[PDB]
């Protein structure tokens, strides 16, 4: 690791697009 | 040399040459792309391969 490696900020949209229930 | 004139005498010079530069020769190299893997950390170049299929398999499983 030199400049980055953060997969933590990125994982917001993964749980966002699951919404299929009405 | 002007200090060496002060104990012995010089005649006319037979050769008058100067100080050259010796250095060891690198003898060339080849083009390469492992050199291109180096300005970034080499684990990150394999980290590029990881989340590509993280997008891909998630796109595969929710084709429904």
């Amino acid at each position: 690791q030199k400049i980055g490696g953060i997969f933590i900020v990125l994982a917001a949209g993964l749980v966002l697009s699951v919404l299929v229930a009405v | 040399t002007h200090v060496r004139e002060k104990a012995i005498d010089f005649s006319k010079p037979f050769m008058t040459l100067g100080v050259s530069i010796l250095y060891r020769k690198p003898n060339g190299t080849n083009p390469s792309v492992f050199s291109f893997l180096n300005p970034l950390s080499p684990d990150i170049w394999m980290y590029v391969l990881l989340a590509y299929l993280g997008v891909s398999v998630v796109l595969f499983v929710i084709a429904r």
